[PDB]
RNA sequence: AAAUGACCCCGUAACUUCGGGAGAAGGGGUGCUCUUUAGGGUUAACGCCCAGAAGAGCCGCAGUGAAUAGGCCCAAGCGA
RNA sequence: CCUUUUAGGAGCUAGCCGUCGAAGGUGGGACAAAUGGGGGUGAAGUCGUAACAAGGUAGCCGUAUCGGAAGGUGCGGCUGGAU
RNA sequence: ACUUAUAGAUGGAUCCGCGCUGCAUUAGCUAGUUGGUAAGGUAACGGCUUACCAAGGCAACGAUGCAUAGCCGACCUGAGAGGGUGAUCGGCCACACUGGAACUGAGACACGGUCCAGACUCCUACGGGAGGCAGCAGUAGGGAAUCUUCCGCAAUGGGCGAAAGCCUGACGGAGCAACGCCGCGUGAGUGAUGAAGGUCUAUCGUAAAACUCUGUUAUUAGGGAGAACAUAUGUCACAUCUUGACGUACCUAAUCAGAAAGCCACGGCUAACUACGUGCCAGCAGCCGCGGUAAUACGUAGGUGGCAAGCGUUAUCCGGAAUUAUUGGGCGUAAAGCGCGCGUAGGCGGUUUUUUAAGUCUGAUGUGAAAGCCCACGGCUCAACCGUGGAGGGUCAUUGGAAACUGGAAAACUUGAGUGCAGAAGAGGAAAGUGGAAUUCCAUGUGUAGCGGUGAAAUGCGCGAGAUAUGGAGGAACACCAGUGGCGAAGGCGACUUUCUGGUCUGUAACUGACGCUGAUGUGCGAAAGCGUGGGGAUCAAACAGGAUUAGAUACCCUGGUAGUCCACGCCGUAAACGAUGAGUGCUAAGUGUUAGGGGGUGCCCCUUAGUGCUGCAGCUAACGCAUUAAGCACUCCGCCUGGGGAGUACGACCGCAAGGUUGAA
């Protein structure tokens, strides 16, 4: 801890990296480079739905979606509830990150965000999976 | 032997750890000061300066209270060097809320912690002996 | 078969057994009159021998105005 | 407001010798970017038999040599080796 | 109302200064590097093109390259240092299709100029036109949202004008996006527990009704909030017979009853209430975290904690994050200490007086403005929109007196030193091998049934090896003085016939009167093997030839077997350099084992001027350990470290005979 050789030779902070690095971005086509944005709001358009088996922590069955992102990469999403929406091809309203127990995957949908409202089954939810116009 | 003074500071508190005495210091023409303006507050039992020449020879004999406890709680110098941090005699801090003194050479003579405060007169104020 | 080719000045890659590759590749300059000073040792100094930059001008379609002088680049196979 | 006003010996803008000539134009690899096997990892039919205590040929490190991890040899600091 | 000797001024600035970021995968330095010397000229000195000559000017200190390239009143904000983004808000500057551009100006290469090269939707008897909203719109759009072509000078006059007058597209008039948040309004006097009961089976039920209260939303109405404009009016102080698109606001206004969407998870933390659906079928889940037959989570259902213009989410730095350490950084141990003999620059860099009179002590001064400052307040239906500035504008227009000192820097002190040193140690090192473990070889003094072999045997030397040694020199090591002893910085290390060699220093210090500390320049150099001579076998050890195995072997096992095993020459470096200990200043019980060698000494008692290893007082670190002979406390540098991987894999820069290094985002 001594300062001589501290303006001579510094010290570094710590090393950590954010969250969601090929995400908060828009892929160019004119220019061919992506932006830096972190924006709040964006699209989502389908290419499959996709669903893998091994679940051990829960040891139920529910499924995810595979949506690609801008103009030729892997891009990866799940739907977190109770609610199948036994769709695609839509646009939608980005969730950024990855809500608890499943690794890669941090894109998402917001309710309603106009492809379809949402699950129809819920409506003490009132907030979760499609919800709009329920009596408070 | 670069600090006439270094370690031999807190060799008081590194001397009356278990409030012990046997240990005889080396010189200065300060150590013509850091031990004989604290004895202004009984606090040695004997420095009266030194008695020789090239800066030689002294016994410490450091002043043990009442409650037996360590009259040196603790003890740091800031001020070495190769730490050199000179401040002005207004914002002076308090040394515990003023519990310690400070003894060190001024821009005006030598004083103590009772006269930065009221003389505006000073340089590298150096410790908080207690 | 054609094309490149002499001399002078720029500039020169990957690779390597550090010798090379290499004249790599790429460019640019030369006619004639007149000046200037740039030479030398052959010398008693231009007689004698030339050759060195910087400027002025004159002419043609073309100025090593004829003859004689390496075509380059990238990638495989085989044998030093 | 050049003053043989045409004009001219000079001489001013326009022709003629030129003067550098930025930029574009092409000239080379560095650059390039969606793209055009290493790994990184998957998600389990599969595989060796153990390291943890003289644990099942004791437990490890670099290295003449190892090598589907595990698994075994010479040699350097070794014990983090028990009797 | 003209032109000039002249002015106060305008953007600026001719320019000075600190303002003026990162990339070490970029030091042997650009030929102008050092600066003097030009006819020249911009309101402007002058390598600015040129004018004359010598570079080592550089120099391991960032020459230079070099990647975003505005700054600065703003905003979230800290306790404070300020710390960052500087977008509404820009006061200053880079910038108007393009390369220019003969031009020019009260201010130049000129956003609807002036020409001529380009590729654009294009207009043209194809004179050939030259235009692009980095200036309002709107069109195909890309679109989380990403706006009114509503109006036209009236809030300021630039310019033209002795004047009456303009253009506003400078500035204005706004669908307003519930974007900011507020001004507050959509129910009241309420009500006996009050029902026909919705999780639970008394809960939100003081639910309800049907009675009354406020204007404030809504039927109208008159709606004139500000404010002073102007040659001739009579003689830059200045002015009348000259200022209502929004010009209707404050709209009390009688006022009916003109509802304030709906809240999340629904337990406990992030603050939440219980359950039928649910039998692991769907499935709960801000780090913690839940349904398999009582989801005090889930589908759904009446709400308590926060709420009414508001519900879950979107992601940016702030104190919080003390996971920057300017305030607030580890060393043996997370995630961390030197191969060290070596060691440039310099960060640090003895004692005392010091010559210094710079600076700090701090300060006379200058006291040069701020709208607002460490504050508060006043105009305003309080909130959108303005203001007194006492805090002097932050060494700014003057340099200081305290020598106590980093500072133009004269010395002295010496015991702290190094060569003198008795020399003296120990495996500090270089010493041939006279002699000896003399080796598996074999006629052999001697001979044949064994030298010998084993978890399990073949391996293996006998159709004329043997047993140990009679010649037995040799390939070689001191085998025995050999100890943990101790030279030396770690790797080490063994008779000497000894061929040589330093320091180390144990006692005080003779000389000189600071005789300087970590040490990235350099140099570097450091374990068998990997490395260099051919020797290369004493022949063991790798491969393994080979047997053998409980159910399970090319094997640690086993005779023998080709690098190496017997090395005087090129350079090195990975290891648990597991020594995982980095080095200046002492240190609060000293004894103790004691070391060749010794301060007082003389198979008798010893202290460090000493040295080691310590049981361990004493006190700290962090659970532990150090300890008169200290990780503890005080001045130190190369520095690293600041939760884990993956990560040294794209890729990579420079050393280099070789293992190879040594770099480096994701």
């Amino acid at each position: 801890p001594t300062i001589n050789q501290l303006v001579r030779k510094p010290r570094q902070s710590k090393i950590k990296k954010s969250d969601s690095p090929a995400l908060n971005k828009g892929f160019n086509s004119k220019k061919k480079k992506f932006t830096d944005l972190n924006s709040p709001q964006k699209r989502g358009v389908c290419t499959r739905v996709g669903t893998m088996t091994p679940k051990k922590p829960n040891s139920a069955l529910r499924k995810y979606a595979r949506v690609r992102l801008s103009n030729n990469i892997e891009i990866n999403a799940y739907i977190p509830g109770i609610g199948h929406n036994l769709q695609e091809h839509s646009v939608v309203l980005v969730r950024g990150g990855r809500v608890k127990d499943l690794p890669g995957v941090r894109y998402h949908i917001v309710r309603g965000a106009l492809d379809t409202s949402g699950v129809d089954g819920r409506r003490q939810g009132r907030s979760l999976y499609g919800t709009k116009k329920p009596k408070n | 032997m670069t600090d006439p003074i270094a370690d031999m500071l807190t060799r008081v508190r590194n001397a009356n750890m278990v409030r012990h005495e046997k240990l005889e210091l080396p010189a200065s023409n300060i150590k013509k000061e850091i031990a004989e303006i604290l004895k202004s507050e009984g606090f040695i039992k004997n420095v009266e300066y030194v008695e020789d020449d090239k800066q030689g020879v002294l016994r410490l004999f450091l002043k043990y209270g009442q409650n037996d406890e360590r009259v040196i709680t603790g003890l740091k110098r800031i001020s070495k060097p190769g730490l050199r941090v000179y401040a002005k005699a207004s914002e002076m801090p308090k040394v515990l809320n003023g519990l310690g003194i400070a003894l060190v050479s001024t821009s005006e003579g030598v004083i103590t912690d009772k006269e930065a405060r009221k003389r505006n007169v000073g340089g590298e104020i150096i410790a908080y002996v207690w």
